C-alpha cells in the first residue's frame, strides 16, 4: 500500500481517503467484543423463539 | 515504521529509504526542488518517472 | 441453593475460559500493550508453538514471568515506567532480540 501509494500519490487519489487503512492498524480486540455480542444476540434469539 | 523498527534492529542498522511516482511530468522546477530538499534532509531515494 | 451454587460454578468457568481465550496467552491488556508501548513481545507468544511436553518445563522454567515480555531494552522502558499505575500489580520485562 506504501507502495502504490507513494506509485499514485497526490490529494486526488484513494490515497486521501485509504490513509485510515494504510496508516492505522486492524484491531482484534473490537473484532473479539463483535463476535461475543454475536454469540449474546444468538442465545436470546434461541431463547425467544 | 523506523522508529519502531530502529529499537528492533542492530543499533548500527539504517534502512534504506526509497519511494516512486508514476508520471512525474506533474511535478515542475519548483516541486523538484523542494521534493529534492526534503528527501535528502530524511536521507531518502526516488524513482520518479 | 443448588441452582446458585451451579451459577456461581458457571461464572468462573466462563471467566476462567475468558482468560484462557485472545490473543496469545491470557488476555490483550497492558501485557500486549507494552508490545506497542514498547517492542514488548510476550514471553508466551515468542514461544507460541512450544510443543506441549516442553511446555510444562517452558512454564516452570519461566516462572511467573511466564507471562513476561521480551524488551531489547529495558533501561528504555525507564521513561515510561512512571505511567504504570493501571498495570497487574507486578509486571515482568526481558532484555532481548524478541
Amino acid at each position: 500500500r506504501l507502495i502504490e501509494a507513494s506509485l499514485y500519490g497526490g490529494i486526488s487519489s484513494a490515497i486521501t481517503r485509504s490513509l485510515r487503512d494504510y496508516l492505522l492498524p486492524e484491531n482484534s480486540g473490537v473484532r473479539k467484543a463483535f463476535q461475543d455480542m454475536e454469540a449474546a444476540l444468538r442465545e436470546n434469539r434461541i431463547t425467544l423463539e | 515504521w523506523e522508529e519502531e523498527s530502529r529499537r528492533l534492529r542492530g543499533k548500527d542498522i539504517s534502512p534504506c529509504r526509497l519511494l516512486f511516482l508514476d508520471q512525474a511530468a506533474r511535478l515542475d522546477a519548483k516541486s523538484i526542488a523542494t521534493l529534492f530538499e526534503l528527501c535528502e534532509r530524511l536521507q531518502m531515494q526516488l524513482i520518479i518517472a | 441453593v443448588e441452582r446458585d451454587e451451579v451459577a456461581a460454578q458457571k461464572r468462573e468457568l466462563e471467566k476462567q475460559i475468558e482468560r484462557l481465550s485472545q490473543p496469545s496467552g491470557a488476555e490483550d491488556s497492558r501485557m500486549i500493550a507494552l508490545a506497542e508501548r514498547f517492542g514488548g513481545v510476550l514471553l508466551s507468544e515468542i514461544y507460541d508453538d512450544i510443543t506441549i511436553d516442553d511446555a510444562p518445563y517452558f512454564s516452570a522454567l519461566y516462572g511467573p514471568a511466564r507471562h513476561g515480555i521480551v524488551v531489547p531494552d529495558l533501561s528504555l522502558v525507564r521513561p515510561h515506567l512512571e505511567t504504570l499505575e493501571d498495570c497487574p500489580e507486578d509486571l515482568y520485562l526481558i532484555e532481548g532480540d524478541p
